[PDB]
DNA sequence: GCTGTGCAGT
RNA sequence: AUACUGCACAGC
């Protein structure tokens, strides 16, 4: 019900090279193109949903050693540290294509707003809050179930002095607003996410 | 995703009153292998307040407890002691030989405080001491509470185990040890905390504390099973097992491996396994065919040596995912024993998926939601025979894989797991969320930590729990 | 993802 | 260590 149904695209850029995954950051943080965040960590290959061609530099790899296939043939395979690796390259792509009004923790692991309202279009009652500090954030989780891949949503809050400074104490806090579930503070936050990721490379789908 | 709902089974006592409460089917009806009035002795070690504290207890507990009961008077009845109306159908009673008593001094040379390891170890020698002048005396107690004073207390608490090595002593021993802090025997002083320092530890009511020390007392006393787990519609003698990895506590990072079995109607056998190899953070210490084949042959073996038959069905279930060797080894043992129906299944204390939020209650315990290959598996919840939710929020799934998959689906599973979730010995709790196969994991890691060498380490939950 | 420790309410 | 449920931190 908390889940989604995510929809793939139907080509993959692959490319092999023998790089290493932090000097390739750097160089593409020193570059003077259009910055990506989806280009996948070198875990032997290079795997994205991306033409290498009109990128920044692509130095990365080689012009001539770089192959389109069907994503249809990778998401189906067992062996589970290409799973891995998928589920890899699917959270740096969700990283990347909700970034402007976002940011990503380091230790939780959730994506939080960076006070606005955020009132979106329901044909229910108006239930927006303050989302820019009390925010709303959300851990995105990637399983294949059956034939079909899905992101496991969960809410949660980061606790911030002025958007920029990090917390320090509210941990506590954290856990006691937590502890509010009434069968309606989650379904609306849930409805709330939806609402905000159906608004790109991944199409997200309605929640069962 | 198909949705139903499930029923908690029924409890059989005396094949009269079928009655989900193992509290109200014990206060009305027959319970298993009754008799007209058994004896059971009581032994007692602590300082002299300790032992009068304990016999005041024991002496006063027969007159009757209350029995208010303002969340769900159901959850409990009135405690009306073991004379005429008793619970057990037996009458507790104290040796005056067997209880003993330790003097100051011993206590003040533990309380010297040289460090954290050799108060420790003289405390538990010296308990050991104590136990065998009781054992070899004429008073032979059936069950020793041990009701250590609260500066011995203090002392543990400072920092290894206390209870490991003492349960790992008294397994060596003929009765089992029901150690009991002296908060628990009516007094006023209550115990300081580890960490929050000037703090009071809490506790239950005094009716429902007195029910589930007595049922322990029951069972650590009584060799004898107080509710059995009547089977489902079509099953035999199954060999329900979990595999738990412990580390030890001298600094070894060998995650050695346990076998603990839940046969027949929850009669448990804790079987140590083999060595402890090939773990970067721990998978396969049944690696390949040398250790996972005479670890299954020696379960194969107790079962052999008790029921003198074999297993019909076996459903090792754990939570940690397999490999390729691990389940060769079990489906070539499975298959030399000529075993007919195997399951393989990793239970995941994980997946943060949460759903099924909808209704004006919250979710009822036993609800299942089978994702298309695996199953969502509600265990802990809520019922209009108990009113409410008096619990903490919102509870905790399980997501079950049937990894190296078998004969059966996972309705049959989640069913039987939810009929086993109840058959738990150390509380008479209604709402419990783990089969006592994974629950009893951390439980026999605690003591079998404390074994070291090889000695006769013998086969009995009793000790652990 | 899974092993270790520590509390709070009934 | 009468318990069960739930929550937080650390390690790999
Ligand atoms: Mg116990």
């Amino acid at each position: 019900i908390n889940m989604l149904p995510l929809t793939l695209p139907n080509e993959m850029y692959i490319a092999s090279t023998t790089y290493e995954p932090r000097k390739a950051i750097a160089v593409i943080l020193n570059g003077d193109g259009p910055k990506r965040f989806d280009w996948v960590i070198n875990g032997g290959t290079f795997w994205s949903f991306h033409d290498p061609r009109t990128s920044a530099c692509s130095e990365i790899v080689d012009i001539d050693q770089v192959e389109a296939i069907n994503t249809k043939e990778l998401a189906l395979h067992d062996d589970i540290d290409e799973q891995n690796r998928f589920s890899h390259l699917l959270r740096q792509t969700l990283r990347y294509q909700t970034d402007s009004d976002l940011g990503w923790d380091k230790d939780h692991k959730a994506l939080y707003f960076r006070s606005r309202n955020f009132a979106y279009t329901s044909s229910k009652k108006k239930t927006d809050a303050n989302v820019v500090v009390r925010h709303h954030a959300f851990s995105p989780r990637f399983e294949l179930m059956a034939d079909q891949w899905y992101l496991i949503i969960t809410p949660t809050y980061y606790y911030t002095t002025n958007g920029y400074a990090p917390h320090q104490f509210a941990a506590p806090l954290l856990a006691g607003k937590k502890r509010l579930d009434k069968s309606a503070a989650l379904r609306g936050q849930v409805i709330m996410w939806h609402r905000f990721l159906t608004q790109a490379y991944l199409m997200f789908g309605e929640p069962p | 995703f198909e949705t139903r709902i499930f029923d908690e089974p029924e409890l059989e006592f005396g094949d009269h009153h079928h009655h989900q409460d193992p509290r109200l089917g014990l206060s009305e009806a027959g319970p298993l292998q009754t008799f007209l009035g058994d004896v059971i002795k009581i032994g007692v070690v602590g300082n002299s307040k300790t032992i009068e504290d304990t016999r005041k207890f024991i002496e006063t507990v027969s007159s009757g407890v209350e029995g208010k009961g303002e969340k769900h008077p159901n959850m409990h009845p009135p405690f009306p002691g073991l004379g005429n109306q008793s619970p057990y159908r037996c009458r507790f009673e104290i040796e005056d030989g067997a209880t003993a008593a330790l003097t100051k001094s011993k206590l003040d040379k533990i309380g010297k405080e040289p460090d954290h390891y050799r108060a420790v170890e003289m405390a538990v020698d010296e308990i050991i001491g104590e136990l065998q002048a009781m054992d070899d005396g004429g008073s032979r107690p059936d069950v020793a509470i041990i009701a250590l004073p609260v500066k011995l207390l203090e002392r543990v608490w400072n920092a290894p185990n206390f209870r490991g090595m003492l349960k790992a002593k008294a397994m060596g021993l003929s009765f089992p040890i029901q150690i009991v802090w002296e908060d628990v025997i009516d007094d006023k002083v209550t115990i300081p905390q580890k960490v929050k320092e000037s703090s009071s530890r809490k506790i239950q009511d005094i009716a429902g504390r007195t029910w589930n020390l007595m049922t322990s007392l029951y069972y650590k006393g009584s060799g004898r099973i107080p509710w059995r787990r009547m089977p489902l519609e079509g099953e035999f003698s199954a060999c329900y097992v979990g595999i738990s990895f412990y580390r030890e506590a001298d600094g070894q990072q060998l995650f050695t491996s346990a076998a603990q079995m839940f046969d027949e109607r929850g009669r448990g056998f804790v079987l140590k396994g083999r060595r402890a190899r090939t773990e970067s953070r721990g998978r396969h210490p049944y690696m390949a065919r040398e250790d996972a084949k005479k670890i299954i042959e020696d379960v194969l073996a107790a079962y052999k040596l008790h029921h003198k038959t074999l297993p019909a069905r076996v459903f090792i279930l754990k939570t940690s995912r397999f490999k390729d060797e691990e389940a060769d080894g079990i489906i070539a043992a499975l298959d030399e024993a000529g075993t007919e129906l195997r399951d393989l299944v990793w239970v995941q204390e994980s997946y943060t998926a949460r759903i099924l939020r909808d209704g004006n209650y919250p979710v009822l315990r036993g609800t299942f939601v089978d994702l298309h290959g695996k199953g969502l598996l509600y265990t802990s919840g809520s019922m209009p025979y108990y009113g409410t939710y008096p619990g903490k929020y919102d509870p905790n799934p399980l997501l079950l894989c049937p990894h190296h998959t078998s004969e059966s689906t996972v309705a049959q599973l989640a069913e039987e797991i939810f009929s086993l979730t109840k058959v738990n010995w150390n509380s008479t709790q209604m709402n419990q969320r783990l089969p006592i196969p994974i629950r009893a994991a951390r439980k026999v890691g605690e003591v079998l930590k404390y074994v070291g060498e090889g000695e006769v380490i013998s086969a009995d939950y009793r000790k652990y729990i």
